[PDB]
């Protein structure tokens, strides 16, 4: 049935992006486009194929291939980072959504600031030790983090979380968490986070004493 | 023998804000098969923005749907939108009344026989007309008694109110104001007065 | 102004039953159609059901047909989705939306329906000594994190929670600043009704 492409794309600020939608043969005009920022409800951009919804900037337009429907964003903005959905209405199938197209904003390379946080005293009483490694404000997203306790490669024993691309400077932030028991923690002095990223000359190591 | 039964899917009374979008939609059962479907407004026919199709492709189907897309409604685009449908045996219609919010408009203001004053306001929601007398030397508070009366276009999609007072009770030179207001705005006609 | 607010969502046991509501203001739902759309974690939008509040007509996707019931109260201006025989695959954020001209122009903020056999648990909040704050061992989603009661916003990063091997979520909220000497992280986990404030010292 309905099909959307591409599934994911990366574009620079000021670029012009075009997302294609293949709707059913029966549908002739009933196509809408939504924008969905992370953690937010979708917002209507275009309806009835080419009609621009009130309040929505002229950058967005709806057109044809033709036979396939197209969303166009001209002068792409850093705030335009989001997932875009087409949706159709048809008599027998009613409302159908497209798979979605995630738009990443390509940007100039930036190195992460690397910070390391030791376990809290409150948490040690509870009988656990969580060590947090923070890579702040970097691009591109791809980054390699390795934990070493007295120089032992460790995994899988640490969780990773990355923020959604910032809507202003287009950067990312990442957290690595090494979780251990208070016992296993009090038997190794050196705790190291080693970060490799395209923006860095050479791998970066952040560590400390117990 | 034959029949057509129109069922509105949305309320046949429609209240909207200036610039709003709304769909007037019906589902109807008809036999024999419908014909000459049309949406009418101001005795004119929509040749666009409307759709009309069978609920099913089954060959014994008798349920249909028709929809009118109204977009970015202006205050002047309220009124009665009628859906007409007929088969080789029957005619059926259904009227939707669309009301768009607009500040009152003063259609007429008159001096009547016997010293009475009258102003007529149209708008939606229904305008309230307050009367105030302002002597030569602040004004008064809204005055009674008043003969209020709902008149029954242009303007279409508006509630029309006629309000009359007896200027006889009033004493001294001044100015009489009839203020028509609602939640959207207000408007005023003025009468100069000599005693 | 138009406003849509979903509610009645939360943790539910497989096979259990839940009822969501959507309160509308700024328009009459009986002049439109109301729809429920759901989005599974990290997946796309999926139309669920719709209703013409004035006529009572309802429509359903095959995947929920005969298992969900959509309804509406025109006097309270509120629509409802009654969900039965809930399953893990029905876990998602549920949005109500207003339908006109074949599109959905107004949406609610969404309500998270989590279908699981796990039990709710309040988080433990530890300070991330320099600046940050760690919210550990809680279930289910979500948790809300603020700094200085909303006073601080620049540089603040609340990471997407991660499910740990234990089956519990945990996340950290961090913020950057230079030399200064207050900073208090405010954590709220409604599911368990856990409200915590924590000072962070160097
Ligand atoms: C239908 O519309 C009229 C508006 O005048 C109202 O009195 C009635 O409550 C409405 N009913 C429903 C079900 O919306």
């Amino acid at each position: 049935q309905m099909t959307q492409s591409p599934s994911s794309l990366s574009a620079s600020v000021g670029d012009r992006v075009t997302i294609t939608c293949r709707a059913s043969q029966s549908v002739s005009s009933a196509v809408a486009w939504y924008q969905q920022k992370p953690g937010k409800a979708p917002k209507l951009l275009i309806y009835s194929a080419s009609s621009l919804y009130s309040g929505v900037p002229s950058r967005f337009s709806g057109s044809r291939s033709g036979t396939d429907f197209t969303l166009t964003i001209s002068s792409l903005q850093p705030e335009d980072f989001a997932t875009y959905y087409c949706q159709q209405w048809a008599v027998h199938s009613l409302i159908t959504f497209g798979q979605g197209t995630k738009v990443e904003i390509k940007r100039t390379v930036a190195a992460p600031s690397v910070f390391i946080f030791p376990p809290s005293d409150s948490q040690l009483k509870s009988g656990t030790a969580s060590v947090v490694c923070l890579l702040n404000n970097f691009y591109p997203r791809e980054a390699k983090v390795q934990w070493k306790v007295d120089n032992a490669l460790q995994s899988g024993n640490s969780q990773e979380s990355v923020t959604e691309q910032d809507s202003k400077d287009s950067t990312y932030s990442l957290s690595s968490t090494l979780t251990l028991s208070k016992a296993d923690y009090e038997k190794h002095k050196v705790y190291a986070c080693e970060v490799t990223h395209q923006g860095l000359s050479s791998p970066v190591t952040k560590s400390f004493n117990r | 023998k034959g029949f057509i039964n129109i069922f509105p899917m949305i309320n046949t009374t429609v209240f909207v804000n200036d610039g709003e979008n709304v769909d007037l939609i019906v589902e109807y059962e008809a036999f024999p098969k419908p014909e000459h479907q049309q949406w009418i407004y101001m005795n004119r026919t929509f040749t666009d923005k409307w759709e009309d199709y069978p609920k099913s492709e089954n060959e014994s189907n008798i349920r249909y749907v028709s929809e009118l897309h109204l977009t970015r409604l202006k205050g002047t685009e309220g009124g009665t939108y009628t859906f007409l449908v007929s088969n080789s045996d029957v005619n059926a219609a259904i009227a939707f009344n669309v009301y768009v919010n607009t500040k009152p408009e003063i259609l007429t203001y008159d001096r009547l026989v016997n010293g009475m004053l009258q102003c007529v306001a149209a708008g939606f929601p229904e305008p309230t007309i307050d009367w105030y007398f302002c002597p030569g030397t602040r004004c008064s508070a809204s005055v009674l008694p008043v003969d209020v009366q709902t008149l029954n276009g242009p303007p279409f999609g508006k509630l029309v109110v006629q309000s009359s007072i007896d200027s006889s009770a009033f004493k001294h030179n001044g100015t009489v104001e009839c203020k028509a207001y609602n939640d959207v705005g207000k408007t005023s006609a003025y009468f100069n007065f000599a005693f | 102004e138009v406003q849509l607010v979903e509610s009645g969502g939360g943790l539910v046991q497989p096979g259990g039953s839940l009822r969501l509501s959507c309160a509308a203001s700024g328009f009459n739902i009986s002049s439109y159609s109301m729809h429920w759309v759901r989005q599974a974690p990290g997946k796309g939008l999926e139309w669920v059901a719709s209703i013409y509040p004035y006529s009572g007509y309802t429509y359903y996707a095959d995947s929920v047909k005969g298992r969900f019931t959509i309804s509406a109260d025109t006097s309270k201006n509120t629509a409802y989705l009654q969900m039965n025989s809930l399953r893990a695959e029905d876990t998602a954020v549920y949005y109500c939306a207003r339908y006109v001209y074949h599109a959905l122009d107004y949406w609610g903020q969404g309500t998270l329906v989590t279908v699981s056999s796990a039990s709710t648990k309040g988080p433990s909040v530890f300070p991330l000594a320099p600046l940050g704050c760690l919210v550990k061992d809680y279930f289910p989603e979500p948790v809300t994190v603020s700094w200085n009661s909303g006073a601080l916003t620049s540089g603040v990063h609340t990471f997407p929670a991660v499910l740990q091997s234990s089956g519990l979520y945990s996340l950290s909220s961090v913020v950057t600043v230079p030399s200064s000497s207050t900073y208090i992280c405010n954590v709220n986990h409604k599911p368990s009704n856990t409200k915590v404030d924590k000072k962070v010292e160097p």
